[PDB]
RNA sequence: CCCGCAGAAGAAGCACCGGCUAACUCCGUGCCAGCAGCCGCGGUAAUACGGAGGGUGCAAGCGUUAAUCGGAAUUACUGGGCGUAAAGCGCACGCAGGCGGUUUGUUAAGUCAGAUGUGAAAUCCCCGGGCUCAACCUGGGAACUGCAUCUGAUACUGGCAAG
RNA sequence: UAGCUAGUAGGUGGGGUAACGGCUCACCUAGGCGACGAUCCCUAGCUGGUCUGAGAGGAUGACCAGCCACACUGGAACUGA
């Protein structure tokens, strides 16, 4: 590892590539929302974690999880995604933001209303 | 008082030009070790008296030409 | 913002009466110090060595009532003087005018005498200033606006004041509500139960 | 090979002290007595001596304070296919100051102290603390 | 063109223009010759709020330079035969 | 007098014929205050009685550092196993900047202000023990004099 | 900006609380619903899911997402490794390149010192000022680790001469 | 991506420009560049600085200032300092 060897051929860095893809670095991104599944989680758990298949608008279409208790997507529901990999669900990287345009927001939630998309109950 | 390099001939098949190496030590920007760099000058020799090898001297001057603005001063070595 | 809260309940968490209730009576007891500071606080749990250093610096700061990101600041001063920042940080609180008040008599309690400043009842200098943060350096005069003088809670202020301790380090003729600005307060008489290094070190986790 | 006879001195001291060795000896060159003087100079070596005509050798008598030896460390710093030259105000510190640098400068051999002092820099040369 | 005039260098609503050699061409804030003296339209009778250096300043109007009407009148309004 | 730091405590198993074995391992170490450490470490099928234990270790055996008031004489590098430290002294009110096992020691040796960073292994049974033959390491001032002079 | 005029009036929220990590209980639920950065939580007494009560942290913000450095001595110049963990070309000869035993002289290129140009101002940094403070603004110095020229110094490296 | 290059590299002459010059043209020579990486491909305005870092370094180049380039796209002159 004498100087010569690195003057000759100096250190290589990396390219430690994005765990996920939404492009342009963007915290989010807006897509049309082809189907809506029920997959089954991986080895250790078990569930129907409800995912659905968004179709970006740069055109990449991905998965991404629905967290809280109930949703309302659809067939043509515009969403948005946060991006957020779920290890129970394979080849979902991102996560649907909920309250977000077409998408609803978890009803009758109370801690932790930010996530979720929530306005205050009342009083 | 002028600069002048010296150094070796590379070169010699040209009319009155003349290309010429000059080597030049310099500390590593990251490794200190000081390295040997060689640059390459195409030194105007209007009289063709200086052959290859030939350790001649030369300074900055007009571009007599394209990739030429060096004139030889002088012969300091007849090639070995 | 400053809090504005159950500041018994501060005190209870640290374990010690930060004097945010500075009142004439009370100190300790109707409150029941070092009892629960919450519904749990019945359980004597285990600090861990970060939570050793993340008290001893929530501490402190509420004593000042100055909260987290502008005391962070004074640390990031008290490393860049060029002196020690464990005494540093401690002089650079002391300093703030809303605490200088507070030592001076005027104000019962520190987080009264913030009222005080900003309601422009004091003036530095023969000049008038509401910002409680206000960096108080020597020689300088800390007085009260007449018109705020003889107002009722300054005098009851200064009503404990000689019955608690003394200032050795600033003068304050209460005769006609002066508080000359001496000197900085060494870390001996500045000093207490109170040792910084612990947090300015949690300033470096 | 040989390519470089300072790290052969250095090393032949630090091997004999914590072989409790007596003394160590080899072959003397103008650079190695500057060193070896500055080393005996400052407390690193009882003496050292220069024996042969033709052959240059070099009687270096190592030290040893109590159960132990003098030098705890001692390390080549400029060394071959890597040079090191420092400036009058760049000469390192050994040992927080406990330690000494020997130091080739143009005024001759010195420890970092003293070239730091006349105000001139040279060339490292190790690092006996 | 060479001159001398001032460039706004304070906070809104408070200035601190700058006397500097330059060429007219440039931009105002934009690229000078060398800062000569500044100039402050506040202070507080701070002792201190306007230099020019006068010196320096010669050399140039003596060489081809102007000065700003504003500028111009700073000289002036300074005892300039001392 | 005595600080007493307990650095970590371990499970620790080992299976026999039977099935494994539950137990326990704790790491502490003394300290006097001034000039005076000494990690022990002790083990046992209770979780505290590994403790009381480990703590006559440490308290027995200690060792004395030349300790320039509150700092190190000077910058060192202990080390053991594969777990190399690094400790140089630091300006009146640093404060004590260790990683985990690095100032439980520091603290009770008596040292207030220092900027040590270790690396290699993050083992507290290995750091503490490379950590203390570091401060073996820093030689007082006048004791370089003892050696050369004379 | 000052003076005065009512009247506590017109002004607190966000995340978290199993470990890392500061903060715990009760219900409900029952590998379902759900959480989740990692380890992992849930298959009837869940501090880890949802709510409530309490607590902790931060504050006109709080949380998440995206992205750079950090941790990472995990591309190691400072500052790593290659017997078995990843890692010694199957082995030789050898051009270029890198390195070069010993002495005197000489040279003075690297090298060291001094100085002169220059390295824009603004940033940064120290001391000092000015807007009530602060942010912000500003005077001076420092720094710009660099390049070039000149004058020296000659230990070491390089050149040359004689060995 | 390992070979690239005929106004290519140099030389005489005439011409040309504010000016040195293959900038231009006829003639002569056979040269010039490249692993100290030419050519080709992809990406990118550069710097003072900015963010992070104990530093060395890493990542960057918004606002402010120095330089450069562009003005619907492609090309061309005119006037003019
Ligand atoms: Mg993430
Ligand atoms: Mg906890
Ligand atoms: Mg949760
Ligand atoms: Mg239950
Ligand atoms: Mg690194
Ligand atoms: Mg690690
Ligand atoms: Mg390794
Ligand atoms: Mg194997
Ligand atoms: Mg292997
Ligand atoms: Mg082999
Ligand atoms: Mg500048
Ligand atoms: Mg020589
Ligand atoms: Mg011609
Ligand atoms: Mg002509
Ligand atoms: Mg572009
Ligand atoms: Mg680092
Ligand atoms: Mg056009």
């Amino acid at each position: 590892a004498t100087v010569n060897q690195l003057v000759r051929k100096p250190r290589a860095r990396k390219v430690a590539k994005s765990n996920v893809p939404a492009l342009e670095a963007c915290p989010q991104k807006r897509g049309v929302c082809t189907r809506v599944y029920t997959t089954t989680p991986k080895k250790p758990n078990s569930a129907l974690r409800k995912v659905c298949r968004v179709r970006l608008t740069n055109g990449f279409e991905v998965t991404s999880y629905i967290g809280g208790e109930g949703h309302n997507l659809q067939e043509h529901s515009v969403i948005l995604i946060r991006g957020g990999r779920v290890k129970d669900l394979p080849g979902v990287r991102y996560h649907t933001v909920r309250g977000a345009l077409d998408c609803s927001g978890v009803k009758d939630r109370k801690q932790a209303r930010s996530k979720y998309g929530v306005k205050r109950p009342k009083a | 008082k002028i600069r002048t390099l010296q150094g070796r001939v590379v070169s010699d098949k040209m009319e009155k030009s003349i290309v010429v190496a000059i080597e030049r030590f310099v500390k590593h920007p990251i490794y200190g070790k000081f390295i040997k760099r060689t640059t390459k000058l195409h030194v105007h020799d209007e009289n063709n008296e200086c052959g290859i090898g030939d350790v001649v001297e030369i300074r900055e001057c007009r571009p007599l030409s394209k990739t030429k603005s060096w004139t030889l001063v002088r012969v300091v070595e007849k090639a070995v | 913002a400053r809090y504005l809260g159950p500041k018994l309940k501060l005190s209870r968490r640290e374990g010690t009466d930060l004097f945010l209730k500075s009142g004439v009576r009370a100190i300790d007891t109707k409150c029941k110090i070092e009892q629960a500071p919450g519904q749990h606080g019945a359980r004597k749990p285990r600090l861990s060595d970060y939570g050793v250093q993340l008290r001893e610096k929530q501490k402190v700061r509420r004593i000042y009532g100055v909260l987290e990101r502008q005391f962070r600041n004074y640390y990031k001063e008290a490393a860049r003087l060029k002196g020690n920042t464990g005494e540093n940080l401690l002089a650079l609180l002391e300093g703030r005018l809303d605490n200088v008040v507070y030592r001076m008599g005027f104000g019962a309690t520190r987080a009264e005498a913030r009222q005080l400043v900003s309601h422009k009842a004091i003036m530095v200098n023969g000049r008038v200033v509401n910002i409680a943060s206000y960096q108080v350096s020597p020689n300088d005069v800390v007085s009260i606006r007449e018109k705020a003088k003889k107002q009722s809670r300054v005098k009851a202020a200064l009503e404990l004041a000689e019955q608690r301790e003394k200032p050795t380090w600033l003068e304050v003729d209460a005769g006609k509500m002066e508080g000359t600005f001496k000197r900085k307060p060494e870390r001996s008489d500045l000093s207490a139960d109170i040792n910084e290094h612990l947090i300015v070190e949690l300033y470096s986790k | 090979s040989m390519q470089d006879p300072i790290a052969d001195m250095l090393t032949r001291i630090r091997n004999g002290q914590a072989a409790n060795k007596a003394a160590v000896t080899m072959p003397s060159s103008k650079l190695k007595v500057a060193i070896a003087n500055v080393l005996k100079e400052e407390g690193f070596i009882e003496d050292f001596k220069v024996e042969g005509d033709t052959k240059p050798e070099l009687e270096l008598t190592l030290k040893y304070f109590q159960g132990k030896a003098v030098v705890e460390s001692i390390q080549r710093v400029s060394r071959p296919g890597l040079r090191i030259y420092k400036r009058k105000d760049e000469l390192p510190k050994v040992m927080a100051g406990l330690g000494i640098a020997v130091v080739s400068t143009s005024k001759g051999v010195m420890t970092d102290r003293a070239a730091r002092q006349a105000g001139l820099g040279g060339e490292i040369i190790c690092y006996v603390a | 063109m060479v001159t001398i005039r001032l460039a706004r260098h304070g906070a809104k609503k408070r200035p601190f223009y700058q006397v500097v050699v330059a060429d007219s061409r440039n931009a105002r804030n934009g690229r000078f010759i060398e800062r000569v003296g500044f100039f402050n339209p506040i202070a507080s009778e701070k002792e201190e709020g306007t230099r020019l250096d006068l010196d320096r300043i010669a050399h140039w109007v003596g060489q081809g330079a102007t000065i700003s009407d504003r500028v111009a009148a700073l000289i002036k309004e300074v005892n300039k035969a001392a | 007098e005595l600080q007493e730091k307990l650095i970590a405590v371990n499970r620790v198993s080992k299976t026999v014929k039977g099935g494994r074995i539950f137990s326990f391992t704790a790491l502490t170490v003394v300290g006097d205050g001034n000039g005076r450490v000494g990690f022990g470490y002790g083990k046992a099928r209770e979780v505290p009685a590994a403790i009381q234990k480990a703590m006559e270790k440490a308290r027995r055996n200690m060792i004395n550092v030349a300790l320039n008031n509150g700092t190190l004489q000077h910058p060192v590098k202990g080390v053991h196993t594969g777990s190399r430290v690094f400790m140089q002294p630091a300006s009146e009110g640093t404060g004590i900047i260790a990683g985990g096992a690095m100032r439980a020691v520091l603290e009770v040796a008596g040292v207030h202000n220092v900027l040590a960073k270790a690396y290699g292994s993050t083992n507290p049974i290995n750091v503490v023990r490379a950590t203390i033959d570091g401060l073996e390491n820093m030689n007082s001032p006048e004791m370089v004099a003892a050696k050369r002079g004379k």
